[PDB]
RNA sequence: GUGGUAGUAGCAAAUAUUCAAAUGAGAACUUUGAAGACUGAAGUGGAGAAGGGUUCCAUGUGAACAGCAAUUGGACAUGGG
RNA sequence: AUAACCGCAUCAGGUCUCCAAGGUUAGUAGCCUCUGGUCGAUAGAAUAAGGUAGAUAAGGGAAGUCGGCAAAAUAGAUCCG
């Protein structure tokens, strides 16, 4: 599992559980970051990301 | 307490138990019995059923419909010439009838020899090799018993359905029953035909009542109600698609009459129905007298389900059956029965409206590529 | 641990199944079917490697004789001139993992595993296990596991 | 006896997935797709791309597509589970269907 | 033979097919399929439908 | 305490899963991605009370339990809060 | 709380309060969506009878039945009456 780590994400990153973003080639260096602190330092890297939200225009009701 | 409102029986008892018969086609059972006096000649056929469709003809019955043009649904069914082969001798016993001894042909095709394997693809094909050198050194001796004892003698012959659009090959193997006299000039009758293709002209004619064999078309296990023809019940408890009561108390047990869920289809079984047209595969057959325009009696987009460039026969089982036909057990004459046939128009064309492609063709004119 | 028969040894090997979490009706079929041949012979034990496996893939199938309400007639079994069969996957499992240990202790003891031939099988009924499954209007009733108990006894031929 | 071999071919899916259920089109789909390449190459092992994937599930599980090319490779397969080979399937994005044959691929 | 014509389509009926609606005073509508049978259920007429032979007669095609 | 019934009744409400890679003795079921759905703010969302009492959190795992499976767990064990 | 409470259980039941987005609309109705949440409910293959729920039926229109039971038909808004 990861679980730990989408946890975290979800905290620092002030974003829903559905928008944490991690990446899948990188599934041994975010297993080892257990505390907050080392998951910040994925964000820096951009390791973890969050996703933008999903569209919704405002043009077909304008 | 009896019934209260005396209804008929639901369904006939004559034929039980429904189940579905062992075999893919019509056995014959009861061939018509023998003039010594005819000529010899064959009293059955085989072909494949195919489509049907309408046709126009001039009724020739004081009704009301005298002298007037109606249209009659009609079962093409396909016939390629039946190949004899054999001919087999039958003793008269106390037990039953009996067969003395069968003789062979010569040279069997690969058509006949795939019925005698369930794997031909496997096999070194050995049927009839034996046989083979043992005629060429022929069955002379075995023939002059026939003549000697046998009261009963009957050539078999076999179909070609490798001519017939099925992805067939196998071909059915069939006793056929020779009434005409003498029992030497029967068997003179089956030796000269073997190896030689029997037409259906030289059986069958225009104008003329046929019994016909066949299977019906399978439905697999059926409740009551389309089974028996029985009263759906009100809109019950459990369901309603079923009998409510079987039976009384006593006899405690249930009895055979009573109608239950089962088989329906596949059921082996017709008598008195008329021959139209005998064609031949040889164009112009659906042509006639009237109408002069050069058809085939295939349809547009073929039968569904296809081609037909065969032999055939009007008149009025699944596509793609085994149909036998039969001579009548009696030569009847009924008014209807003895009536002079006349077709105007045969029908050639989902829902078509042309009669053929070239006519389409001018319809529609200069299309796009 | 307690066989049910004991060749002298030297020319004989054994192994045992504890109590497998396993069915003792299905395991009951699987271990009929490798026990002799078509004829009245013993059967090889490169012939019920190669049957177990191919009941896994559902190409061979066993037919159950004994214990037979309500199992559905399929057509590999007329192999066995018999109607009814099935394709018990779990039972397979270690009734081979059995065999293979089998295989195992006659390398010790040096004979040719190519020559073996499938002397005696068994299956044992074993201790029941609980649970329980709940009925409507507050009943409770047991729900039961019956594991089983598997001897296997081998030997050379000639 | 069997040598790797890569071959195209395109799938009547209105075809395979016809009298089956609204919610089982476009799972029933990739179990068949599984079951054609596994019987086409002799293969157990079938590994699918996700970009077949994603063009099957483009419909939304019933409204799958008509036709879909395919090309398939049988690959020699680390050390082996059983099998030496396993077989491979791709999405070809075409087009139109307009006369394309069962051909073979270079590479 | 002799082919009476739908109302509806302008096309032919080879014999043994189609419907002949009498109407309220008697003017015997003939049809060949029930496509041309419940268009004249909802009235709508054979002018604005383009596959029809009417509506191809009145715009410059075929003739 | 143990049978026959019987490998039978049955496991069918709440629209739905699929593909790949990683982990593992073992993957329809664990995790990560990509697609596709549902809930549709008098929500299956975010917080309290009653009632519960360590179920919270981490690391680990031979059974049993989680009506298939299980590398998962409100289970089991050792710590912490 | 469709798994931490009570119903013998991880039980389609029950249990007080607060916050409450967009489109359609009179509307916290129904229908679709964004944030947040979830895919937890044993699977695969065939498509018999009989069921469970859901649709549709030419002509006739309660003749069915203890009885129009069930299902159809009507439905919003504006103007007239």
């Amino acid at each position: 599992s990861l679980q730990l780590q989408k946890r975290l994400a979800a905290s620092i990153l002030k974003c829903g559980r559905r928008r944490v973003w991690m990446d899948p080639n990188e599934a041994s260096d975010i297993s080892m970051a257990n505390s907050r602190f080392s998951i910040r330092k994925l964000v820096k890297d951009n390791l973890i990301i969050r996703k933008a939200v999903a569209v919704h225009s405002r043009y077909r009701v304008r | 307490s009896h019934r209260k409102f005396e209804r008929p029986r639901h369904g006939s008892l004559g034929f039980l138990p429904r189940k579905r018969c062992k075999r893919h086609r019509g056995k014959v059972k009861a061939f018509p019995k023998d003039d010594p006096s005819k000529p010899p000649h064959l009293t059955a056929f085989m072909g494949y059923k195919a489509g049907m469709t309408h046709v126009v003809r001039e009724l020739d019955k004081g009704s009301k419909l005298h002298k007037k043009e109606i249209v009659e649904a009609v079962t093409v069914v396909d016939t390629p010439p039946m190949v004899c082969v054999g001919v087999v001798g039958y003793i008269e016993t106390p037990r039953g009838l009996r067969a003395l001894v069968t003789v062979w042909a010569g040279h069997l095709s690969d058509e006949c020899k795939r019925r005698f394997y369930k794997n031909w693809y496997k096999s070194k094909r050995k049927a009839f090799t034996k046989y083979a050198k043992r005629y060429g050194d022929k069955m002379e001796a075995e023939l002059t018993r026939m003549k000697n004892y046998c009261s009963v003698i009957r050539a078999i012959c076999h179909t070609q359905p490798s001519k017939t659009p099925i992805g067939s090959k196998k071909a059915h193997v069939m006793e056929i029953q020779v009434n005409g006299g003498s029992i030497a000039e029967k068997v003179d009758f089956c030796t000269k035909m073997f190896e030689t293709a029997v037409p259906v002209k030289a059986v069958f004619t225009e104008g003329e009542m046929i019994d016909v064999i066949g299977v019906t078309k399978g439905h697999g296990v059926k409740g009551v109600v389309s089974r028996w023809g029985v009263t759906r019940l009100p809109r019950t408890h459990r369901g309603l698609r079923k009998i409510a009561c079987i039976g009384a108390w006593h006899p405690a047990r249930v009895q055979f009459q009573v109608p239950r869920h089962g088989q329906k289809g596949y059921f082996h079984r017709e008598m008195n129905k008329k021959v139209y047209r005998v064609g031949n595969g040889a164009p112009r057959n659906a042509t006639t007298e009237s109408d002069l325009t050069e058809k085939r009696i295939t349809p547009m987009g073929g039968f569904p389900h296809g081609t037909v460039n065969n032999d055939f026969l009007l008149l009025k089982g699944c596509k793609k059956r085994p149909i036998t036909f039969r001579k009548t057990l009696v030569p009847r004459t009924t008014r209807r029965a003895l009536e002079p046939v006349n077709l105007k128009f045969i029908d050639t064309s989902g829902h078509g409206r042309f009669q053929t492609s070239e006519e389409k063709a001018k319809f529609y004119g200069p299309l796009k590529s | 641990v307690k066989y049910a028969k004991e060749s002298n040894e030297n020319k004989c090997c054994k192994a045992f199944g504890q109590d497998l979490r396993v069915h003792f009706k299905n395991t009951h079929a699987t271990v009929q079917a490798i026990k002799k041949d078509k004829k009245g012979n013993p059967m090889k034990l490169s012939a019920a490697k190669k049957f177990l496996e191919d009941v896994m893939e559902k190409k061979r199938c066993v037919p159950f004789r004994k214990f037979t309400g309500c199992i559905g007639r399929k057509a590999q079994a007329k192999e066995f001139k018999h109607t009814q069969g099935r394709w018990p996957v779990k039972s397979c499992k270690f009734v081979l993992d059995l065999l293979r240990n089998a295989e195992s202790n006659a390398e010790m003891k040096n004979l040719d595993v190519d020559n073996l031939v499938i002397e005696h099988i068994q299956v044992n009924r074993a201790p029941k296990g609980r649970r329980r499954t709940y009925r409507a209007h507050g009943r409770i009733n047991p729900y039961m596991s019956q594991p089983c108990h598997i001897e296997v006894i081998l030997r050379e031929q000639e | 006896s069997l040598q790797p071999v890569c071959r195209d071919y395109t799938i009547h899916l209105h075809k395979l997935i016809h009298g089956i259920q609204f919610k089982k089109r476009a799972p029933r789909a990739l179990r068949e797709i599984r079951r054609f390449a596994q019987k086409t190459m002799h293969t157990k092992d079938v590994r699918i791309d996700t970009k077949l994937n994603k063009f099957i599930w483009s419909g939304g599980i019933r409204n799958v597509p008509r036709r879909v090319r395919v090309r398939i490779a049988r690959r020699r397969n680390d050390e082996d589970s059983k099998e030496k080979f396993y077989t491979l399937v791709q999405h070809v994005p075409v087009a139109s269907f307009e006369n394309l044959k069962t051909e073979y691929v270079n590479e | 033979i002799k082919t009476d014509m739908c109302s509806f389509s302008e096309y032919r009926i080879y014999p043994g097919r189609g419907q002949r609606f009498v109407a309220k005073d008697g003017k015997v509508h003939t049809f060949i399929h029930r496509k041309e049978a419940s268009l004249f259920r909802q009235k709508i007429k054979p002018v604005k439908l383009h596959w029809t032979l009417v509506w191809r007669r009145m715009n410059k095609k075929g003739g």
